């Protein structure tokens, strides 16, 4: 499964989420930003791996990595 | 310019080839 | 196919009968009242739930995953609550204690099964 | 068992028919012993026929076709050009539909009657599968090597087959 | 170790076609298996190498083999400027009836050996087919040999332990002594009792060797240091190579130069020259320390050149740690040194011929060089690749704490700043001037060119004794230093061979030297310019600094920030490949075409039309496919018409590797999805189901793939047109 | 949907494999029966020995040259694919058999062809 | 000079082998 860390340049700004068309990143709240929130990917065996959230992440240099990982039926995206 | 060296020839390369397939079936 | 794959169940429910459109692609009729769908893949299915959400109320929607053993998940809203609003039940997993400026270089992990992030 | 210096337990089996227990190389793994076997078996009756025309090339049942004696080296090629060398694999072919059913090399050996012999082609019938089966594979392994010597009698000798016996030497 | 990749479960889970093709290509990537450790790699790397030595020998053997089977090898001894090298025979079902007649040379229809094989077994002595055949047996024994120890540690308990592998230290000691000085040592012991001897016409076979000395006095009054009797009567004039006739008797006679008869060097010079070779080597062994003590700790050897000038870091200290830990450095060491080796083989294979006939057929000689340097370019480029998979997945700045590695990816931004300079500056000043003197050559008029002479090495072959310039410099002219130096010592013998303009030594230069010269390194400063940018690069910059943590061929970084194709260090080989090919290509044109105008003769064909770019696709690629692609016409064929087909088809492979490079993945992905809806609904078909989904390549395989098209593409189309080429105007 | 009206169903129903029941070797020895027969065409007009007496024996060794192909095709399939015992031609032994169906009715088909082609 | 070998290792490793290696490459995936 393609590994999806969220570090701590997390502010919670959520276009993660709402960039996601997969619903692999959750908001989390989390008492260490200004707006109390941090991106969790619990469910890393469904995420595709698009790095759609790495497009629209704007902290310094990227809270939220994508590491491409292994290559199941779901996170290959196949239709059949 | 005789064939029994190349039936020679073909045995010492065919005992070549067991080693072949007796050093890949262990790596 | 179904005998062997995954099949995504989208069921939701609406007010009127309006049209959206299919993943698969073409317009689909909408049914008003109560609707399931079977899809393939999950991009598909949440794609469709962007394509209801950003149009209109579209809401208590959610896919039960069907795998082929026969049983059911539920993906999407998964805690009654969108996504990237903030509901505090979601424990957080996936992150590391700094930025990728602690993590080590992959000459440490090197010979080892470990990740270059881990720390 | 047999090999003195301690190097025989392989996949082989000592109730084998023509065993004395030999295998340095170990060719027994990995190649599927049965089959070896049949191969073993199928080789020494195919070379114990082959050495018995290397027998029978005296004068008798030369039956208007051949015409040429006792050649046993282009003789192959005399009846590539004469024809009908093709028609034998065809009729070789009708026999291996019948005889093994299964015919194919590795996959799917038809391993059913506990030997590697087929249908039975016993008319005679005095002996069973017994011991004879043990003094059958001899009578095959002495018919594969003296039969290489027949050959190798034609290759560089090239002289005649059965002439090398009396006082005939280089 | 369940499916395929038994080595990999991160591949054996995949469902989809890419458990194979990336189950073979990470096969040999032993760093990143299952739990394979250190003593686990080296223990399956060096069973390996025995496994790939083996190969080679097999396949030397192999060319043993068919020249001593299939070849005319004693035949063309017979005549070796007559009869055309013959090399294994056919069987094709597919000649029917004309092309057998295309290809009959005597009984056999054997293809003609353009691979300069007997040239070279002719030089070592080999006048029969007979001792072709001792010695095929002499390496299918030598390749048993190897797949023996190969197989023999792997078994247990001799895999050899991992400090043996860290005796780093003493292989140098066994390398330079043993594999060097005394196989070298060796070779004169072959050429001083068999070259020499079989070239004065004595066959000393393996009978009388220790019977006949080579001298008719030797070594018995012969420790006593009379070693000029050794280099007394040299073989001077009258002598053809083979016969006994105007032959002396010396062995190790340093004359320079080559044969007057067969345009080679002469086997005393080699005798003498690897012999010297051999006892500098050998020298060379006594370098380092082992169990005895007497040597160079390598520590005390990087660590005492710290300049205390300070410039240069903090000295070496930490060099010697990242050799033994690390590998692809070694192998970029190892793949550095031989590419240079082999540029330097081929620009010394056409210029100072070793052997003898060779510079007499004109395709052999041609494609010895373009083999070298193809494969000269190919180990550089593995050299880089290999940098950047040391910069990646095995570099440490932690034990290479400011370093000279820390110090070189400190200033890479000035290095890839000034890699980029000159490089810029070379292509707006060869395109600039070929396009100059292309335009101006097309405006009916030659003559108001840019043709700057290339004084630079015209200098220097006037430092080497080629008259022709009007320089007078230390060996053009005879009363220098260096002239009246080596006057008796080997010089009349080779000014001889340099001011002659038959040889392919130190040739005659126009400005067509001075252009592609300038083109080449054009190509060399292209090509690091890539190389040690994602060398460099390789492990992070400004647009993405996570590169060390994703491997060597991660595909990209998606869309984000601008988008991201090809940021890889995997890239910058993928690119280099195609300016390797470049490269060497514009290096085998300019040599090619230079010697399809010394070979032809007409050295003005090539300097008036060479300076422009249609002199190039006229006077070259226009011109000499003639023979070429008339390899079989609506009349008929003749024995070119399988390089006219393999032209042919080899710009079929190289444009098929345009659908790969040009034309990326999802365009794909989503038609294997037609493909594979077309196959599911489909009956009669249905049955037939996959077992690995079908799925299209993966976006580094796929620009791997089309990389691997254009180098067989690229490099079956040119050795189509050296071969049919040169084998059409002559032959 | 389309092209899969009660004619399509009848047609491919009735076809040497969608059959209700037929012995796995005679079921592949009517495929064989079909395609036997069917690849001496294209073998005898256009292939390589078209032009001596052997425009018919080249079309037998060609021909049967490919079946023996196909059928280790058919061996490789079920070797790998359909690795249950149901029996069937799912199976390992109901599709060998299939495959020495084919086999023994390919070559059948092959010089039927060719006694075929004596008139 | 055993002119008759080529006709047989030619085909034997030219189609046959590529055949039968496609055989144990391939249920070698699977083994
Ligand atoms: C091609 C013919 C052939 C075949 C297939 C076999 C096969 C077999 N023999 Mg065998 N054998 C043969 C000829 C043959 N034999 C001959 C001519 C003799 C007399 C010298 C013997 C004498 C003999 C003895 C004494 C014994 C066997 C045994 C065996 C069995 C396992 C041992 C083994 O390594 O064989 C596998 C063979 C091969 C894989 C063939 C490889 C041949 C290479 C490629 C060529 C080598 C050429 C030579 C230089 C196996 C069933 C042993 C057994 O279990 O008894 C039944 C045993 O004890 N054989
Ligand atoms: C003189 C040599 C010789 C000897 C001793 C045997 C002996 C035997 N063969 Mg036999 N065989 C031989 C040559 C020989 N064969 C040749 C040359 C061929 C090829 C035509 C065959 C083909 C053959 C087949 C096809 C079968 C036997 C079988 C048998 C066994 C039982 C049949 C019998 O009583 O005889 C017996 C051990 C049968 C067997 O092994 O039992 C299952 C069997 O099915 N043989
Ligand atoms: C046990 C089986 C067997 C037997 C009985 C023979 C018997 C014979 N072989 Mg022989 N041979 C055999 C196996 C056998 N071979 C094998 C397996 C090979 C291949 C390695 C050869 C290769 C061979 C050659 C090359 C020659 C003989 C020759 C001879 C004859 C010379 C007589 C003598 O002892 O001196 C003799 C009839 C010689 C002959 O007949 O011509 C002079 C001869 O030149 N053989
Ligand atoms: C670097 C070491 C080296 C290498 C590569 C060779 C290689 C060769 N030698 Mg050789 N040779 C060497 C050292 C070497 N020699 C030394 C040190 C001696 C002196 C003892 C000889 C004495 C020697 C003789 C006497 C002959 C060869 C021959 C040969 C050729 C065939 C050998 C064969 O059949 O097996 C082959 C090219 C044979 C040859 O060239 O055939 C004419 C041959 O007759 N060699
Ligand atoms: C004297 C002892 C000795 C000798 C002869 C060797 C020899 C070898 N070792 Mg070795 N080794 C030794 C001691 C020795 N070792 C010791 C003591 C250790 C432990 C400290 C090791 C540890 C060791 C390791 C760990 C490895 C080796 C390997 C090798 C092989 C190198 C690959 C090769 O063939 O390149 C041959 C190269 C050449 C002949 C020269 C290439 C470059 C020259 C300059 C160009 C050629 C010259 C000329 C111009 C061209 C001639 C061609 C002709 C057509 C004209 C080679 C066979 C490696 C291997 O492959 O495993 C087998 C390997 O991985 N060794
Ligand atoms: C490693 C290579 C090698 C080997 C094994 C030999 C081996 C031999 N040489 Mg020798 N030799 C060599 C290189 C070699 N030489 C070189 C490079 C030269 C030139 C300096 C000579 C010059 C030479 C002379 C002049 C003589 C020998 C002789 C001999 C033989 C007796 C000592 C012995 C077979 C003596 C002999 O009988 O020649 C065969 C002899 O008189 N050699
Ligand atoms: C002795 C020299 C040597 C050695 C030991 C290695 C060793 C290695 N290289 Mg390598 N390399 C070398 C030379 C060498 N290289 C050179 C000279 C180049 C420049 C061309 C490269 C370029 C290179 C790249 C770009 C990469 C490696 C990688 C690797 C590692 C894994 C290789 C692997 O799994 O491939 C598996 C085996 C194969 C893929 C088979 C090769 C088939 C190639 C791709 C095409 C050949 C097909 C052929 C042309 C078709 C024939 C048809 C006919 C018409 C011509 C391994 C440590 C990889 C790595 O470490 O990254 C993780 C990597 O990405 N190397
Ligand atoms: C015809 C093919 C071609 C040409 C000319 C170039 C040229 C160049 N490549 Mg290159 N490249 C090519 C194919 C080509 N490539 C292919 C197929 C690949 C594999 C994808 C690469 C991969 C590659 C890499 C990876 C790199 C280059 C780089 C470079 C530059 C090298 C520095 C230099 O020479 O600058 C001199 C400049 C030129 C030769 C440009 C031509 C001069 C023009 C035509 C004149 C200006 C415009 C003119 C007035 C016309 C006006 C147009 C009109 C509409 C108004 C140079 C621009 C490198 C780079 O950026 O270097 C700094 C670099 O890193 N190339
Ligand atoms: C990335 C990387 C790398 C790289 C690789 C390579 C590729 C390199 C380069 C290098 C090279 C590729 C080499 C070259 C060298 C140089 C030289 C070497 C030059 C010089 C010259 C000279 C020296 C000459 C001169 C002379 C003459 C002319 C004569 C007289 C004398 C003399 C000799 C002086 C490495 C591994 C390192 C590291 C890691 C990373
Ligand atoms: C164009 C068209 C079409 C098509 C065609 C077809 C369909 C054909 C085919 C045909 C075929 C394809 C045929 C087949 C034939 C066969 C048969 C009818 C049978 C016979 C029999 C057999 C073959 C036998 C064999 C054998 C032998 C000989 C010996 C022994 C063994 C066996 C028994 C096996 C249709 C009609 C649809 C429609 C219209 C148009
Ligand atoms: S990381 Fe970037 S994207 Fe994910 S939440 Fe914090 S800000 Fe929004
Ligand atoms: S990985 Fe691809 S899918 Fe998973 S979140 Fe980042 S972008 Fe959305
Ligand atoms: S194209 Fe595919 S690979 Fe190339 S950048 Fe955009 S996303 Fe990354």
């Amino acid at each position: 499964a393609h590994t999806v860390k969220i570090y701590d340049n997390c502010i919670g700004c959520t276009q993660c989420v709402r960039a996601c068309p997969l619903d692999v990143l959750e908001m989390v709240p989390w008492d260490g930003c200004k707006a109390g929130q941090m991106a969790s990917a619990p469910r890393t065996e469904d995420c595709v791996g698009c790095k759609r959230c790495e497009t629209a992440c704007p902290t310094d240099f990227l809270s939220i990595r994508v590491y491409l990982g292994g290559e199941t039926t779901r996170s290959m995206g196949l239709a059949y | 310019i005789t064939d029994n060296q190349v039936f020679v020839a073909l045995i010492m390369a065919l005992v070549c080839g067991y080693l072949a397939v007796k050093l890949a079936k262990q790596l | 196919c179904a005998e062997t794959e995954e099949k995504y169940a989208m069921t939701w429910s609406s007010d009127q009968q309006h049209i959206f459109e299919m993943p698969t692609g073409g317009a689909a009729v909408m049914n008003s009242g109560d609707n399931l769908l079977y899809l393939a893949r999950k991009e598909q299915a949440l794609a469709l739930a962007t394509q209801l959400r950003t149009q209109f109320k579209i809401q208590d929607y959610k896919i039960y995953r069907i795998f082929p053993s026969g049983e059911v998940q539920y993906l999407h809203p998964k805690d009654g609550v969108l996504p990237y609003q903030v509901n505090k039940g979601r424990e957080q997993v996936g992150r590391v204690k700094s930025t990728i400026g602690k993590n080590v270089n992959p000459a440490q992990v090197k010979f080892t099964s470990k990740a270059t992030y881990d720390r | 068992p047999a090999l003195p210096f301690l190097s025989k337990p392989p996949n082989l089996s000592p109730d084998m028919p023509g065993y004395r227990g030999f295998d340095p190389l170990r060719f027994s793994d990995a190649f599927d012993v049965n089959w070896l076997q049949e191969g073993e078996i199928k080789n020494g009756r195919v070379a114990m026929l082959a050495c018995l025309h290397f027998f029978v090339t005296e004068f008798y049942q030369f039956p208007f076709f051949a015409g040429a004696p006792k050649l046993a080296g282009p003789a192959h090629d005399y009846f590539v050009k004469s024809g009908a060398m093709i028609q034998i694999l065809a009729f070789i072919g009708f026999l291996e539909f019948l005889l093994h059913r299964g015919k194919v090399l590795y996959s799917d050996m038809e391993w059913k009657g506990r030997k590697p012999g087929e249908l039975g082609f016993n008319p005679l019938n005095l002996p069973n599968d017994k011991a004879m089966r043990d003094r059958e594979v001899n009578n095959g392994r002495l018919a594969m090597l003296g039969f290489a010597g027949i050959i190798h009698g034609e290759f560089l000798n090239g002289k005649m087959p059965f002439e090398q016996i009396t006082n005939f030497q280089p | 170790a369940t499916k395929f990749p038994k080595f990999s479960q991160a591949l054996a889970s995949d469902p989809t076609t890419r458990r194979i093709w990336y189950g073979i290509a990470t096969a040999h990537d032993f760093e990143s298996h299952d739990g394979m450790t250190e003593e686990n790699l080296y223990q399956k790397i060096f069973a390996s190498h025995f496994g790939h030595l083996a190969i080679i020998f097999l396949w030397t053997s192999g060319n043993l083999f068919h020249v001593a089977w299939q070849g005319n090898f004693e035949q063309w001894v017979a005549n070796p400027l007559k009869t055309k090298p013959l090399a294994h025979a056919i069987w094709d079902p597919h000649f029917g009836q004309a092309a057998l007649k295309a290809f009959t040379r005597g009984d056999t229809v054997a293809n003609i050996s353009y691979s300069g094989v007997y040239h070279w077994w002719y030089t070592i002595g080999i006048r029969n087919n007979v001792e072709l055949y001792t010695g095929a047996l002499g390496l299918l024994v030598l390749s048993a040999v190897f797949l023996l120890a190969g197989w023999l540690h792997i078994q247990p308990k001799f895999k050899p332990s991992l400090s043996w592998f860290k005796n780093n230290e003493s292989r140098l000691n066994h390398h330079l002594a043993g594999l060097f000085g005394v196989s070298s040592l060796a070779w004169t012991g072959h050429l001083v009792h068999v070259a020499i001897p079989a070239s004065r016409g004595q066959h000393v076979g393996w009978d009388n060797f220790i019977m006949t000395p080579p001298h008719p006095a030797g070594l018995q009054p012969f420790f006593t240091g009379n070693w000029s009797v050794y280099a007394q009567s040299p073989d001077s004039m009258q002598h053809v190579f083979g016969t006994s006739q105007g032959a002396g008797t010396a062995i190790l006679t340093f004359l320079g130069g080559f044969h007057p008869q067969t345009q080679s060097l002469w086997l005393t010079d080699m005798a003498h020259h690897h012999l010297a070779i051999a006892v500098i080597f050998i020298v060379a062994g006594h370098m380092y320390r082992t169990n005895f003590g007497i040597g160079h700790n390598l520590k005390t050897i990087l660590e005492a050149h710290r300049p205390p000038s300070g410039r240069l870091g903090k000295g070496h200290i930490g060099i010697y740690q990242t050799l033994t830990n690390s590998l692809h450095f070694q192998l970029g060491l190892a793949l550095a040194s031989l590419s240079v080796v082999t540029s330097l083989v081929a620009q010394h294979m056409y210029a100072m011929p070793p052997y003898a006939y060779m510079a007499f057929d004109y395709v052999t000689q041609s494609a010895l060089y373009t083999h070298h340097q193809y494969i000269a370019g190919l180990l550089i480029v593995g050299a880089f690749a290999h940098g950047a998979i040391f910069f990646i997945r095995d570099y440490d700045p932690e034990q290479n704490q400011d370093n000279v590695l820390a110090r070189m990816l400190a200033h890479k931004e000035a290095v890839i700043s000034h890699l980029s300079w000159v490089s810029l500056f070379l292509g707006f000043h060869t395109l600039g001037l070929y396009v100059h003197n292309d335009v101006v050559v097309a405006f009916g008029n030659p003559e108001k060119q840019i043709l700057i002479e290339p004084i630079f090495a015209q200098w220097i072959q006037a430092t080497s004794g080629k008259m022709l310039y009007g320089f007078q410099v230390l060996l053009s002219s005879s009363t220098s230093n260096a002239s009246v130096a080596a006057q008796q010592l080997w010089l009349p013998g080779w000014l001889e061979a340099v001011n002659n303009e038959s040889n392919s030594l130190f040739l005659t230069i126009g400005p067509g030297d001075f252009l592609v010269h300038h083109a080449i390194a054009l190509g060399l400063h292209t090509t690091t310019l890539i190389l040690v940018k994602g060398a460099l690069d390789a492990r992070g910059s400004k647009l993405m600094p996570d590169k060390k943590d994703f491997g060597y061929s991660f595909p990209c970084d998606g869309p984000g920030r601008g988008g991201t194709c090809d940021i890889s260090a995997w890239d910058a080989f993928y690119l280099a490949m195609f300016w390797m090919l470049n490269t060497i290509g514009w290096v085998t044109f300019y040599w090619h075409w230079k010697h399809l105008s010394l070979w032809q003769g007409n050295v003005a064909q090539f300097n008036e039309s060479s300076t422009y770019l249609m002199g190039w696709l006229r006077d070259y690629l226009w011109l000499n496919s003639s023979p070429l692609i008339n390899g079989y016409n609506p009349y008929g064929m003749n024995s070119l018409a399988v390089w006219s087909w393999m032209f042919l088809f080899a710009h079929l492979v190289w444009a098929t590797g345009f659908m790969f490079l040009i034309s990326w993945r999802g365009y794909w992905q989503e038609l294997i999805e037609t493909l594979a809806w077309a196959h599911e609904r489909t009956p009669l078909a249905n049955l037939i189901r996959w077992k690995d989904k079908p799925v299209a390549l993966s976006i580094v395989q796929a620009r791997l793939v089309g990389l691997v098209h254009f180098t067989v593409g690229y490099i079956l189309t040119y050795a189509a047109f050296v071969i049919a080429s040169t084998a059409g105007k002559f032959s | 949907p389309i092209n899969s009206s009660s004619l399509t169903r009848a047609y491919l129903s009735q076809l040497p494999i969608y059959r209700r029941g037929v012995s796995p070797f005679l079921r592949g020895l009517e495929i064989g029966m079909a395609h036997g027969y069917f690849l001496i065409g294209p073998f005898v007009q256009l292939g390589p020995l078209r032009n001596t007496d052997i425009k018919y024996l080249a079309g037998l060794l060609s021909a049967i040259g490919l079946i023996v192909i196909l059928t280790l095709g058919m061996l490789l399939y079920g070797a790998v694919s359909f690795t249950n015992d149901s029996q069937d031609l799912e199976s390992v032994d109901g599709w060998r058999q299939l495959a020495s169906g084919f086999l023994l009715g390919a070559v059948g088909g092959a010089g039927f062809a060719y006694l075929l082609l004596t008139l | 000079s055993a002119s008759y070998l080529p006709s047989i290792l030619v085909p034997t490793v030219g189609l046959i082998l590529p055949f039968a290696s496609m055989a144990i490459l391939f249920i070698a995936i699977e083994k």
